């Protein structure tokens, strides 16, 4: 019935994509030739929001894979469940951006949009009830953050009502791999607030963080920050695919996270994550789900929450669980520490709840705050951006193109009032 | 269409009697104009003949009056309870939705067969008009 | 309802039959495959056919 | 008493086709030709053991017809039965009515002279065509301009399928609809529309089939006119013949169009949960999404409805639901018409076929009613004739056929009236 | 005697499977609908051996529902229905009132309109919706317009599920609210309130299941509509009808807002120590530990109540707890109501499902009273939804799906006028 | 019963109609010899449409080949089922036109026509009840535009009342082989424009944009793409051989295409095509084939289609389906795709079903769409013609002829007032 049409972008987000899809596959059961053969009859009723039957119990994703290097949809086909994509929907092009948001979004866009344009279309029309579309990218590179950023403007230029996930990695500068990251960001993150839905803030750096605190593994290389967004994503979209007492699907969750159409950056968090030496030690109830949940070292975002207010935050659990002990938890972390929770909005907690746990657990949880901390991230960013536009440096890579200076003024401006928009709703008074 | 009094069969013909359990149509009991006015009474007696009010084939005759388009029911003013279920072909949440088909886009239109691929040019000026579509 | 019920898997069935079997088909297809000895001609062993050469 | 029904038209004699099947289930006759007295209605017996239907299949493509003469019914469906013609109209109304029609037409006439001749209570004609056509409209229209001048005070009924609103197999079906009906007016006596549209509705909504083709629109349109011809075959405690819907539905010489419907229409499965009783088939063969016409009569006022019974039913409740329905005013009836119903009542329960998806039920009701919303149906009608005539498309054809364009103004003009008709007569 | 019952929404089809379980074993019915005359008040006798439930589930998101079609009840639950939707409202009242009731709510009415003219003897209808979901409120409000346009006089009991004070599972919930009760109003007949966190506190302290799920407060609510509808269904020494809490509850046309309460929900061991009998289940049914929505009635003045009894009662016994109750002086009535109360009595004591975690009772009582307290929780209500409207938060979602800020200030002042109206009826004068 | 008599014109016509009569022989299971050798009997009631019962159980094709070098013939009876044609009906010169339309036109159809029209009026004779013709040919080549479209005048002439197809290839700037194509092809469409009754142009470079894009074949040599038109050409031919849930035949067809006696330049697709890589992916629903019919990448011309607005189209479909899915699916195109649709024509889309699919296949079907994209084709021919008719190069091979500059000026007058309006109509 409700369908989510996927959506990657460049290098970063193929990989997700392909980890995603690895998940969800497994999840329902499909084996990576693309053939169903789960046991229990809960895995048939709700693939239609991924798949299409195509012959005898054959199953190929709804996804639409996007990049400008063959290298890519290559290491996509290598890797397992990677012959289950349809090659119809490997859209690529051959010149590559090379991290220059200027390539991705006037030179090579111009010709390869139409043509990933009648792909996502077809894609969505071979579907009945859209639930929305969600698309994976990152803002460092050129051919993720440009091409993905103008498909999602004639997107929302085309299908005005549907719903928009944006999962979006942003740089931060512990980890910087490219020297442009703030001349791409900046511009993707204007248009971004104007086109996008809702958006999720993901970040390498808090992935290593949680990686290296948390689960202690000793090399954790992408594969395993991958697996964790995969996780996150899943456990969004739990509740369309599998019934429970309480759900929710992504309007819902937008509509109880979203107070004003432009605030609408997320901060995710996934519980539970231990080590596999320390889970011996710890017990395993709700409160400790809520516990790892809340904590502020749990973020995929690099800002703490603690430095500001939450606007509005939801949960959605996995596993059969006790909708009283969930209440409850919820009602006494608004109520204990409840300077940081915002005073104009009572009750900012939604909570949902699905029976069916994700693969390899008994229970878990996703949290997805709607907090004021991310005009940290933003202002970090327009800090370089500022640093380099005063001297100007690496402007001939993008003014040579056809873009002018007027549109880093804008986005700079845009930048601006939109860290201040978020300061004083964070200021606000309660009367 | 009126329905007249029985004067022995209305006590069960009562709307309620029948299982209507809706408010009933009453327009069709007051155009009687009985001698009580309810249900429950004698109609008048009338005298003389009928001329025609109608001309021949069914058409007013221009003297008479008639209410201006009453043959039908018109969205603006109908009330709500005359409001009807929608049929098949208009999409509806109850019955599934079979997929639209769309108009394609051929490829990147070039000199030579279009394609839905870019390539590196070895020659890159402003005006280069100039390609390599052999591999 | 017992008798439509079989009908339908028996259709159903047949239908997955014949899906299969026109795949089968259509991947052995001469073109899919590519076959040059469509070019051989029926009125020598050494002239080819000039079309599908 | 006896009825002898001609097809005329690739899907006039596809429903035949459903139609006859249903016959001879219902009669117990087998395909072969003979049984292992109501049977005389539709079967002349030759000789010894041997049941001939009354009935033409005429065609202009002979695919059709020799595809029934090489089927199961060789041996039932008789020899001249069968007329076939060339070639075909080709979706072209003047084709169909000027060129080829002057040959086929004759040979079709003085076939069915010597049919009536062998009967002997004949009770009327009734036809079987789609006007969207070429060979159903076009020939359609002279066989019953002849017929009419033949024997005129013989009823003939005519079952119709009009194009419907927004789903079309063809583009010129405007066309040939609007010159079809131009002519009849003033042939046939009552005409019964059945759009498509509103019975893939119906299978969807009822019998739940996802993936209907024309074979199940066939079949439910033979349990309708096998439901109103089943007076005259079996006895009823009210019966009615096909002489009267002349009198009780048509009020006014050139108003006969009727919306059909019918209930219960229902699946296998479903029957397990519904109880079927004389009150809910009588109140859900009065909504539109049971009707057999894509339309709807809340938007317009019944003139008058006749209601078939079939199976078990009592008098009792048929007055009790009839009550009911005049006392709702969910409906409305127009005020010239005080007494505007005509029930009938007949014992048999409708028959199911091997292969059907109907379930079997006790009772059933055939509505058929008169009302406005067919003003309605008309005009949208008239839009999309409206549209193409305004840059004189696809006219060349007819006119290149041989026919002038006093044919295409009159036929506007014509419906026009028919619109001031409806207008005026349910005011 | 008919009562044909409407279920809207993810709370309201749920409260429905656990009534209509509680029904089929009350009447000894097989869940795949034939018995192994009572039942004809809510299992109409479809031809010859079989039962189809006088209810419809109605839904926009069809999870919960094709759930249903494929559990235990597949062959009693009918198959047309069960009305089930494509995409949710989603927590939106505009979007459950607007956009996707003027496509559901045609064929929702013209399902109740079958269910009517099969039905003989209608008592009237009962409908189950929470009011802090998108559908529930949508169109729940806009089915109860157009059912009170077609129908007019009926009785439509409404048991509603409003948003606890404290315990919240929605954010935009306040809005949602507001603009259902805005209809709730002018539409409903009796509307009966009950809150979550009151039956969570119930199951916890009293029945000490110290992990609860929502079932077993839809069987709570389950045990409280059989116990309130026992009296039409099975044969009692004063057996009162649906159309009276109509007359007996409700002094004017817009104060209709009922404090549900149950006693004795005890665990089945209290029970085994306890000595049961009908002046201390009065007395029970009074406290405000007792009750089914979060509020306190020692604040309050009673201005009616209504009282079920169930089992092993005899009159005079409920004649002299009410005589006691009526001399103390702890409760206190309205002035101008000097006959507070209305008794009832049924012989059948209420049952038992196993896994059910009641024990098994030989009396007991439901009260639906009417109060102030009442007015004090709307006041509570008020102030919340206020404090989101100053700043104009989530109004985008609903001024884009189709409503305009007209209906926002009337809907609150329309509250503010009947906490005026709740003012002015307690005092004195 | 009702007949189509063949006839191809030229080494193009010869080639596409040596696979044409390859892949209908085989549905009605004609063997090599050129007898019967199929299972089922429905095949047997509808082949007098195309051939003829010589000799106990001989059929041989209702066929007219006319050429103008013995390499045509030869390479007609190269391949099997290349002796199943009559010699009789290899009506054929010696010398050659070589890419010279007058020479196709005015020197050597003067001496080849009246054999020709013997031929194929004795065979026109040998059928009762004459459907119609269908030409194929080419309109870059001189023998066969030139000799093909003086038949096509002198069969129109004798024969004014049939039906009449014309499956012409035309030229591109994009795939080119000679120089005069532009010479050749205004010439023919300007004649085509009065004589024919309809033609469906195809195009060898959207051929080989199909057989690269969708089909992902390694060398698409001629024979494919002579087989890709082979295919088009049995599904506009299906209705008359197979009965059917709803029969259409070539005339039904024209009267629900053609609004306007000039407007009859079709573009034509087909599908299933899938690229075998790709098989294992696909469902095989109505959804599936619409899908592929609707799509700007499987038209057989070279058009693009959303540039301008459908006037007309019809599907051909095969195979056991459910009307009720095939006439929804023409509901949902026409509703959503709301701007590329003519809005005086409504319900634009004529469609027709066939019981019996293709063999080896259990569903496919055919597209034919009369759109105003098709100016761009002639719009793009017409501007070469006038960039080499403004310095006269090349006209001294055809005015030394006997063709005057009048007809060059005719040709352009009427492709311009076509093309005008085509651009009016959108
Ligand atoms: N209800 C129903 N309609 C049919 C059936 N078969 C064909 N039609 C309708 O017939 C109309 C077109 O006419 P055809 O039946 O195809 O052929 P025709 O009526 O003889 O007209 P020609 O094609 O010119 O010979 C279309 O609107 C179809 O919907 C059928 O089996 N059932
Ligand atoms: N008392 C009680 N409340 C419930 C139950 N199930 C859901 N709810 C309440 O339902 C409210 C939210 O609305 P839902 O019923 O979940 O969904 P909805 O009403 O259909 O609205 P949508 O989400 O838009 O579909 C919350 O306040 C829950 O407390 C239940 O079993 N018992
Ligand atoms: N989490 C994650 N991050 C990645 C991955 N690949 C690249 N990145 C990050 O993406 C940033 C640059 O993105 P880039 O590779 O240029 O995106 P592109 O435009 O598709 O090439 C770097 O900082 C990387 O750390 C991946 O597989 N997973
Ligand atoms: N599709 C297809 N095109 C062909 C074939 N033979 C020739 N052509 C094209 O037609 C043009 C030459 O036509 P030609 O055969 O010389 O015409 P003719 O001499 O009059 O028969 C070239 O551009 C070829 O691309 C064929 O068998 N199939
Ligand atoms: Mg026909
Ligand atoms: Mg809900």
């Amino acid at each position: 019935m409700r369908e989510i049409v996927h959506i990657q972008g460049g290098q970063c987000g193929n990989q997700i994509g392909a980890k995603f899809w690895e998940v969800v596959s497994d999840e329902h059961g499909i084996d990576p030739t693309g053939t169903y053969h789960g046991d229990s009859d809960l895995q048939l009723e709700r693939i239609n929001v991924y798949f299409n039957e195509a012959t005898g119990g054959r199953y190929v994703p709804r996804a639409i894979l996007m990049d400008l290097e063959p290298g890519t949809m290559d290491s996509v086909r290598s890797g397992p469940y990677g012959q289950i994509f349809r090659p119809d929907n490997f859209v690529f092009g051959q010149t590559g951006a090379g991290n220059n948001w200027a390539k991705g979004h006037y030179t090579e866009g111009a010709e390869l949009i139409d043509s990933v344009l009648d792909v996502v279309r077809k894609e969505a029309e071979s579907c009945d009830c859209l639930q929305g579309f969600q698309v994976c990218h990152s803002l460092g590179g050129g051919t993720g953050s440009g091409m993905g950023t103008l498909l999602i403007s004639k997107i929302r230029e085309e299908y005005p009502d549907r719903m928009m996930l944006t999962f979006s990695v942003v740089p931060s500068p512990k980890v910087s791999d490219t020297v442009v990251e703030p001349y791409n960001a900046t511009l993707s993150v204007h248009q971004l607030v104007e086109n996008a839905d809702e958006c999720m803030v993901l970040d390498n750096e808090a992935l290593y963080d949680i990686c290296f605190r948390t689960l202690k593994l000793t090399t954790p290389t992408f594969g395993d920050l991958n697996h964790l967004i995969s996780a996150v994503m899943s456990g969004i979209t739990c509740c369309l695919r599998f019934p429970g007492q309480l759900n929710a699907d992504l309007r819902k969750l937008a509509v109880n996270l979203i107070p004003f159409p432009r605030l609408h950056f997320f901060m995710v968090g996934f519980t539970p994550l231990t080590s596999r030496g320390s889970q011996q030690y710890r017990a395993l109830t709700v409160p400790e789900l809520t516990q790892q949940m809340w904590d502020a070292k749990n973020m995929m975002c690099a800002a703490d929450p603690r430095h500001g207010r939450y606007l509005t935050a939801s949960a959605l659990f996995r596993g059969r669980m006790s909708t009283k002990e969930v209440d409850e938890q919820m009602l006494n972390v608004q109520n204990k520490n409840s300077s940081y929770f915002v005073e104009w909005i009572p009750n900012n907690v939604k909570s949902s709840v699905c029976d069916i746990p994700p693969k390899g657990l008994k229970m878990s949880a996703t949290f997805i705050g709607n907090s004021t901390a991310i005009q940290e991230m933003f202002k970090r960013v327009s800090e370089q951006f500022t640093a380099m536009f005063r001297r100007k440096a690496f402007l001939h890579w993008y003014t040579g193109e056809g873009m002018d200076e007027m549109e880093f003024t804008e986005a700079e401006s845009n930048m601006n009032d939109l860290v201040s928009e978020y300061q004083q709703y964070q200021d606000a008074s309660a009367e | 269409s009126r329905s007249y009094p029985g004067e022995q069969v209305e006590h069960a013909f009562n709307s309620k009697r029948l299982k209507n359990w809706e408010v009933p149509a009453v327009d069709k009991s007051q155009a009687i104009s009985t001698s009580t006015g309810t249900r429950f009474g004698t109609l008048q007696p009338r005298s003389g003949r009928t001329q025609f009010i109608v001309d021949d084939n069914g058409h007013l005759k221009s003297g008479v009056p008639k209410l201006e388009k009453s043959a039908f029911n018109f969205t603006q003013t109908t009330p709500v309870f005359m409001d009807s279920a929608p049929r098949w072909p208009k999409e509806n949440p109850t019955w599934p939705k079979n997929m639209k088909a769309t108009m394609g886009y051929k490829g990147i239109q070039s000199n030579y067969l279009p394609t839905n691929t870019v390539t590196l040019k070895a020659v890159e000026v402003p005006g280069t008009t100039e390609r390599n579509f052999n591999f | 309802a017992e008798e439509k019920r079989l009908r339908e898997y028996a259709a159903k069935q047949a239908d997955l039959a014949a899906n299969m079997a026109e795949m089968e088909a259509t991947i052995t297809s001469s073109f899919m495959t590519e076959d040059p000895n469509m070019a051989a001609s029926s009125m020598s062993a050494y002239r080819v056919r000039k079309d599908h050469y | 008493r006896e009825v002898i029904s001609i097809h005329i038209g690739q899907a006039g004699i596809q429903v035949g086709n459903a139609c006859w099947e249903l016959y001879c289930l219902e009669h117990g006759i087998q395909p072969d030709g003979q049984m292992p007295d109501a049977f005389n209605t539709f079967f002349s017996e030759t000789g010894a053991g041997k049941h001939v239907p009354r009935c033409i299949f005429l065609d202009l493509e002979p695919t059709v017809v020799d595809e029934v003469r090489t089927g199961t019914y060789r041996q039932l469906f008789h020899p001249e039965q069968l007329i076939s013609g060339k070639e075909d109209a080709a979706n072209n109304f003047a084709r169909g009515h000027y060129t080829i029609g002057k040959e086929i037409v004759d040979l079709a006439l003085d076939r069915i002279r010597k049919l009536a001749d062998n009967c002997t209570g004949l009770q009327g004609f009734l036809v079987f065509n789609a006007v969207g056509g070429g060979t159903g409209s076009g020939l359609g229209s002279l066989l019953l301009e002849r017929l009419s001048v033949d024997y005129g005070k013989k009823s003939k009924l005519g079952f119709t399928v009009y194009p419907s609103p927004q789903v079309s197999t063809a583009v010129v079906e405007p066309y040939n609809s609007v010159l079809s009906t131009h002519s009849l007016l003033e042939h046939t006596d009552v005409a019964v529309m059945l759009d498509n549209e509103a019975i893939y509705d119906i299978c969807r909504r009822s019998l739940d089939i996802e993936r209907p083709t024309y074979t199940n629109l066939n079949r439910l349109i033979a349990q309708v006119i096998s439901s109103l011809t089943a007076s005259l075959r079996f006895d009823g405690a009210l019966n009615v013949d096909i002489t009267e819907f002349q009198t009780n539905l048509v009020p006014y010489p050139r108003i006969h169009f009727m919306l059909s419907s019918y209930a219960p229409i229902i699946s296998a499965e479903k029957a397990y949960h519904e109880q079927l009783s004389v009150a809910e088939i009588t109140n859900a063969a009065f909504e539109p999404a049971s009707m057999m016409v894509k339309c709807d009569p809340r938007h317009g006022k019944y003139m008058a409805c006749c209601l078939m019974y079939r199976g078990d039913v009592v008098p009792k409740d048929v007055n009790a639901s009839v009550a009911t329905i005049k006392t709702k005013r969910t409906i409305q009836f127009v005020d010239w018409c005080p007494t505007g119903f005509k029930c009938g009542i007949n014992y048999q329960p409708p028959t199911v076929v091997p292969g059907g998806d109907l379930a079997k039920v006790q009772r059933a009701v055939c509505m058929i009613s008169n009302s406005t919303a067919i003003g309605e149906i008309f005009s949208r009608l008239d839009h999309k004739f409206d549209l193409m005539y305004a840059k004189r498309a696809f006219v060349h054809w007819y006119v290149g056929e041989g026919m002038e364009e006093g044919e295409f103004s009159e036929a506007r003009e014509d419906l026009a009236a028919l619109e001031k008709d409806f207008e005026e007569v349910g005011a």
